[PDB]
């Protein structure tokens, strides 16, 4: 917007931070399912 | 120090009783005095064996805290305290870095050294087996008198007394003797009883029969000597000390490890104090010269590696174990993949160690039977009404019995209470005709007369188990010959028949193959008494001959043999496959030891030797040229006046290697002539005489179930099940391992390259730092831990047993062309991924690249909040920095996504991975772990405080993967020239 | 020599030349391809400098100005960055009507010369006179610090509404066009004088926003002149200028965040 731009200098970096943490949980949950066909 | 040791003894057998008694002031029959005894005892010393000085384990630790990396890491560690110090006295920094990572990289150092320490183990008791084999008393005439008596107060000189059931105390020289026979497989190998008597035998005093050595036992009867050696100076006493002494030696593995130490160690301070002054030169202070070196230190050092190595280590001897193969020593696991030679003992390793009967001569024909444990062979003969008539006299004429409570365990492998051939003949008959116990019941013996020393043969009378006839058959065993001068007829398939010179000839002929099998041959025969002659109450007598031995029907031979365990030919051949040499090393008689050469293939068909070609051209031995013989057949008697340079040249001249009646000291000389000519040398054994040979062996394999605790002390290596096979296995597991660890070691280097540079261009650039010191240990530590463990689980590329065993002196672990792959060129691809992310960080936040040169003097000085932008704008101090450390932590990020490609291209040297395929589950693992554990390193919050770990947008993450592809295709477009021409151009370079 | 012949000494560098070459090709690749996704007027984010810093002049040692008024060269080293900022809001810089405006001489509202375009030329900025910094060689006793808020492309800096309290309660409240600044310290051992725009102890709006240096190269962003004529001497005073406003926050971190961190001692 025009004087109402605050949007401009802001960032969400708190569901990057949720989403971040999904991904790295699934992702180690992934790894475990792989690793233990077989142990 | 032990040279002494490596000779053969010097001995007073051929000394009369008298006479021995004078040397040793001692009395033949009251002994010595108490006096004289306690006298002997404080000028001799005790009779036992002290135990060699050890190395503290102490010492032991920190001895690793100084080998190359931990020594440069110390450096680091201490000029982190240095900074620190020149900090808190200048301007007082209330941070934590230097303190914090000084602290860091001292722990890296302490952990690294237990990795190391755990590799490096010596499990080493040798001298305490030794010293189990010492009685704890013996029994001796002191003023007339027997009294036992603490076995280390034995002294020479007294008189000493051993009956069946104990351990020989001392050596001792036989003055008396009843019946005694005695186990000498300590000096031998080989456990059958060997008599002892007062008369001297052999000029060779580990042969004659009036002497009796400490180590040993007493099987039977009863004796008296005495003492004329204790403790150390005994025979086996010095074996111990030999065994106990000898220097353990770095192995091939650790040899390679110190190599690429000192390789990654030179570039290292090369680099390090190359750039250091070129920092000074550009004008730089002290107190920042000394902040880069740590940085290059770390950036250098690859914290992770060493660690890798010992966990893929412990991994392959983990598969090991569950193949019954026990490693004691880590670092053995790789030795036997080196190995070039194997020198073997034969009794109890090569062999079953247990007399079985090998060939039965009935019908005017040779019958093979099936020799192997677990009977893996077929059947000769049922039909046959001769065998019917064989198998009773073996089971009748035959006084050994099974031990009680066995019938769970299979028929060969169970104890039995006799002499070796008649448990043989027991095993034989209840295998093939069922419960021998049920013969001996259905036909009751009433009379025998057991194998004596004159008569050469044993008989027996039993009642015919036939209810038409109920009467007496007689029947005996012997030595060949003299079972022949007693027999009339033959059964022929069934039918008797006269004893014509024909038959007679055939007997001679069957007879002089079956020995010459190098087998112990017997004779068979019955007689069918005449019932008028003799009634259902006739009595014989034994004691005087009341029955005809003569005019005897003959039935067969039987000849036997301790036979190699069943998996033994087919290992020895697919080692020899794998170009490696096997020479048996064995304390057995030659025409043993020669037979069961040929029988496993140590000797193949068709090769002689000398002996050999004299007796087939019936020529002088003088006349063969002896390099027309392959083979060799060395006695020990003849190895003892030969010089180790001759040695060495019958090891030079000869593929098919037979050493026969050995002394433990001569088989480590062999063990050491072998390695002389720059050999990697295994050694397999089971006995008390392997010891000597299993310590100096670069690998020393005991077997498990047949092996004593002396022989499993010494070696390296455990055969749990006793399968020979596992030899085979472990070879391929030592060279599947050796490649797979040039693999993890590629790996783990080329992302050195990427924490190198970025600290060069800070300094030759003047930009903001790229990559920070935490960052490093991030990777090194953290994400590239998992992935480089797992590539321990690739499959092999190729055939490995079909290649030679490696040149340790050509073939290295780390080579240039791995520095040249790793370090030179995916490495500086990886570098760039780094960077391109960095300028896109900077870029996307308003520095552009033009504006980043030569700006990190304003950009870190504290007192400058404005710094102007591409853009215009103003920067305080810690705005710009948390850019930087999300410049950090995307560079970290790059490392891993351009690890993913170079995990994947490390999997394979040669092959595409459209060839190998990704079924290595552990390496899937690593990617996924790794990728998690950077997302939440950088996610997570309270990590950009005790890490500098800041979040990063989506598209950050995708920054370096046009680099992590090219990565792939670059290596890929490489190997596929590799295949399609073994010239070498691309080999020669770059092929690991 | 020491690896290999000369013929392989060659044929390794004709290879490490071409494989070097091609690299650095493909890097300078990627490179352009990033800059061809960026903006010339704007940089792609803004959320790192988000909340404004407040930066001075009297470059400190360590967030600190220690001096002696008996000395001459004791404050010599506080002058020479003094100078260097004001001597760029010199009158003789801002000449004629290009590109420079003469703007409300008191506090006023946001000015919008369009987009982030080249659809037009330089964007005019509004002049500033030094002379508006009255008071303030410089105060060689008790010091004229300059204050500043860093400049941020799009930024429209937006004061506070007097809804409710305050921490200088009304006083002056020009509520609609003035970015209040206001120092402190309890420990009032001090006497804080304020000079700027219109005589307002703030950042007048107009200047507002910035274009970028792309969009506005000569530009000028507005000065507060803080003067301390303490009635103390011989101790270290920690003084705090904060600015207030809608779109300002701070950090325990950053201590520079829409903040200063001063320590004053004359010691004389
Ligand atoms: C900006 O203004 C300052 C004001 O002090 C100028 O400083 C002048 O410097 C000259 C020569 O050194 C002196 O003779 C004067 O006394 C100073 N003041 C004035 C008001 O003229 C400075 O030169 C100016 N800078 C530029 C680039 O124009
Ligand atoms: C940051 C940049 C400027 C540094 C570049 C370093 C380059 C020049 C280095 C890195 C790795 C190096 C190579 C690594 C391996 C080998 C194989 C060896 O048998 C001869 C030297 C040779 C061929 C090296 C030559 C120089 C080399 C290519
Ligand atoms: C500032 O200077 C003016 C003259 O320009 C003078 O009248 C005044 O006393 C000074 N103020 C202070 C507080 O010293
Ligand atoms: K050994
Ligand atoms: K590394
Ligand atoms: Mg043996
Ligand atoms: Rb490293």
């Amino acid at each position: 917007e025009g004087p109402d731009n605050d949007e401009r200098f802001t960032y969400d970096y708190y569901r990057l931070r949720v989403v971040g943490l999904i991904v790295a949980a699934v992702l180690c949950v992934i790894g475990i399912i792989i690793l233990l066909a077989g142990k | 120090l032990d040279e002494l040791k490596k000779e053969v003894s010097m001995d007073d057998h051929k000394l009369s009783l008298d006479e021995l008694h004078n040397k040793y002031g001692t009395d033949l029959t009251r002994g010595l005095t108490n006096a004289r005894a306690k006298e002997i005892l404080a000028r001799d010393g005790p009779n036992s064996l002290t135990p060699p000085p050890t190395t503290p384990e102490w010492i032991k630790f920190c001895r690793q805290l100084f080998g190359g990396f931990s020594i440069l890491l110390w450096i680091g560690a201490i000029l982190c305290f240095l900074a620190y110090g020149i900090q808190a006295a200048t301007e007082d920094e209330p941070a934590n870095d230097n303190l914090y990572l000084g602290v860091v990289l001292s722990t890296v150092v302490i952990v690294t050294g237990c990795f190391s320490y755990y590799q490096e183990a010596k499990s080493s008791r040798i001298m305490d087996s030794f010293k189990n084999m010492v009685p704890q008393q013996a029994l001796v005439i002191r003023d007339g008198e027997k009294s036992t008596i603490n076995a280390e107060f034995v002294v020479a000189g007294d008189l000493v007394e051993v009956k069946g059931g104990d351990r020989i105390p001392a050596d001792l020289r036989i003055i008396s003797a009843h019946g005694c026979k005695v186990d000498n497989s300590s000096l031998t190998g080989e456990s059958e009883p060997q008599t002892r008597s007062p008369e001297f035998s052999s000029e060779n005093p580990l042969e004659t029969r009036n002497i009796a050595f400490f180590s040993t036992n007493c099987v039977e009867g009863t004796a008296r000597g005495v003492v004329v050696y204790t403790g150390d100076r005994t025979v086996m006493g010095r074996i111990a000390t030999l065994a106990s002494g000898l220097e353990v030696g770095r192995t091939p593995i650790a040899i390679e490890i110190e190599h690429f130490i000192h390789i990654i160690t030179g570039v290292a301070v090369f680099l390090g104090v190359s750039f250091f002054i070129l920092s000074l030169i550009l004008g730089y202070s002290w107190l920042e010269a000394v902040i880069f070196l740590i940085g290059i230190i770390v950036a250098n050092v690859p914290e992770g590696l060493l660690a890798t190595v010992t966990v893929c280590l412990t991994l392959t001897a983990k598969r090991m174990a569950r193949k019954n193969c026990l490693v004691k020593n880590l670092e053995a696991v790789e030795t036997l993949g080196s190995t070039s030679t194997i020198c073997s003992d034969k009794t109890g390793t090569l062999t079953q160690n247990r007399m079985t009967v090998a060939h039965m001569w009935f019908d005017n024909q040779i019958h093979e039977a099936d020799t192997t444990e677990n009977q893996s062979g077929a059947a000769f003969d049922k039909t046959s009404a001769t065998w019917s008539a064989l198998s009773r006299i073996a089971a009748l004429c035959n006084r050994a019995v099974f031990q009680a409570g066995q019938d769970n365990v299979p028929i060969l492998k169970r104890s039995v209470a006799g002499d070796a051939s008649e448990s043989a003949l027991l095993k034989c008959i209840e295998l093939c005709c069922g419960s021998v116990q049920g013969m001996r019941d259905r036909n009751p013996k009433i009379v025998e007369i057991p194998f004596n020393s004159t008569n050469k043969y044993q008989l027996s009378i039993h009642e015919n188990e036939k209810s038409s006839e109920s009467r007496y058959l007689l029947v005996m065993k012997g030595a060949p010959e003299r079972i022949l001068d007693r027999c009339s007829t033959i059964l022929l398939n069934g039918a008797e028949e006269p004893l014509k010179e024909d038959m007679k000839e055939a007997f001679q002929n069957a007879y002089l193959e079956l020995g010459g099998l190098g087998e112990r041959v017997l004779g068979f025969c019955h007689f069918a008494l005449p019932e008028d002659k003799y009634n259902e109450g006739y009595p014989f007598d034994a004691d005087e001959p009341n029955f005809p031995t003569t005019d005897l029907c003959f039935v067969g031979l039987m000849a036997m043999i301790d036979p190699p365990r069943a998996a033994v030919p087919d290992a020895v051949g697919k080692c020899r496959s794998a170009g490696i040499k096997v020479i048996m090393v064995t304390g057995d008689h030659p025409i043993t030891a020669k037979a069961i050469a040929k029988g496993v293939g140590i000797i193949s068909e068709g090769n002689e030797t000398i002996e050999d070609i004299a007796a087939r051209l019936n020529i002088p031995i003088g006349q063969v040229n002896p390099r027309d013989a392959k083979a060799c057949v060395v006695h020990g008697s003849d190895l003892k006046d030969l010089s180790t340079e001759v040695l060495d040249d019958i090891l030079h001249y000869h593929t098919e290697i037979v050493f026969a009646r050995t002394s433990p000291q001569q088989k480590l000389i062999i063990v050491e002539g072998c390695q002389r000519q720059g050999a990697i040398v295994a050694v397999t054994g089971d006995g008390v005489n392997d010891s000597p040979a299993l310590k100096k062996a670069d690998i020393g394999v005991a077997m498990g179930i047949s092996g004593s605790d002396v022989s499993k002390q010494a070696a390296d290596m455990i055969l749990l099940d006793d399968n020979f096979a596992s030899i085979v296995t472990g070879v391929e597991e030592g060279r599947l391992i050796f490649d797979n660890l040039k693999k993890s070691i590629a790996y783990t280097l080329t992302s050195n390259i990427p924490e190198i540079t970025p600290f060069l261009v800070f300094i030759i650039g003047n930009v903001p730092l790229p990559l920070g010191t935490v960052t490093i240990l991030c990777i090194d530590l953290g994400t590239d831990m998992v992935p480089a463990i797992s590539l321990a689980y690739e499959q092999a590329e190729s055939d490995i047993m079909k290649r030679q065993p490696r040149n340790p002196k050509t073939d290295k672990l780390v080579n240039e062309r791995l520095i040249s792959m790793a370090y030179g060129q995916i490495g500086m691809i990886q570098a760039l991924g780094g960077f391109f992310s960095y300028f896109v960080i900077l870029a996307e936040n308003g520095f552009l690249p033009m504006d980043l040169i030569g700006k990190r003097v304003r950009w870190d000085d504290r007192w400058i909040s404005d710094v102007e932008d591409s853009f215009g704008q103003q920067w305080t101090y810690e705005q710009r920095k948390i850019v930087e450390f999300t410049c950090h932590t995307s560079f970290f990020i790059s490392i891993v996504v351009v690890q993913w490609a170079d995990l994947i291209i490390c999997k394979t040297r040669r092959n595409s991975i459209f060839q190998q395929g990704m079924k290595n589950k552990i390496l899937i693992f690593g990617l996924f772990e790794e990728t998690a554990l950077a997302a939440f390193l950088s996610y997570c919050p309270g990590t950009d405080v005790a890490l500098r770990m800041y979040p990063l947008k989506p598209s950050w993450w995708f920054c370096a993967f046009p680099y992590s592809l090219i990565i792939f295709l670059y290596d890929e477009m490489r190997r596929f020239i590799i295949r399609r021409s073994p010239g070498g151009w691309v080999e020669q370079e770059t092929y690991y | 020599f020491l690896g290999r012949t000369g013929s392989s000494w060659f044929k390794i560098f004709l290879f490490y030349l071409i494989f070097y070459g091609c690299l650095a090709g493909i890097f300078i690749g990627t490179i352009q391809v990033l800059l061809l996704t960026l903006s010339d007027f704007e940089p792609k984010y803004q959320d790192r400098v988000a909340p404004p810093g407040l930066s001075h002049a009297p470059y400190a040692i360590k967030t600190e100005i220690s001096f002696s008024i008996s000395n001459p060269k004791s404050y010599e080293s506080f002058v020479k960055s003094m100078h260097k900022l004001m001597d760029l809001y010199n009158e003789s810089s801002q000449a004629g009507n290009s590109p420079f405006e003469d703007c409300s001489d008191t506090p006023a509202d946001y000015i919008k010369r369009g987009d982030l375009d080249d659809s037009q030329g330089q964007k005019k900025a509004c002049r500033f006179s030094r002379m508006w910094l009255k008071n303030c060689g410089y105060a060689e006793g008790k010091p004229c610090v300059v204050a500043k808020l860093n400049r941020i492309i799009g930024f429209y800096p937006k004061p506070l509404k007097n809804t409710t309290d305050l921490p200088e309660e009304l006083q002056a409240n020009y509520n609609q066009y003035v970015l209040p600044l206001r120092c402190a310290a309890r420990e009032k051992i001090g006497s804080i004088e304020y000079f700027g725009l219109g005589g307002y102890a703030g950042f007048p709006l107009q200047y507002y926003p910035y274009y970028g240096k792309r969009l506005q190269k000569k530009y000028l962003q507005p000065l507060l002149a803080i003067q301390f004529t303490n009635l103390t001497q011989n101790m270290e005073l920690r003084i705090e200028c904060k600015v207030y406003g809608e779109n300002i926050d701070y950090s325990e971190k950053d201590r520079f965040r829409g903040r200063f961190e001063v320590k004053i001692e004359v010691k004389s």
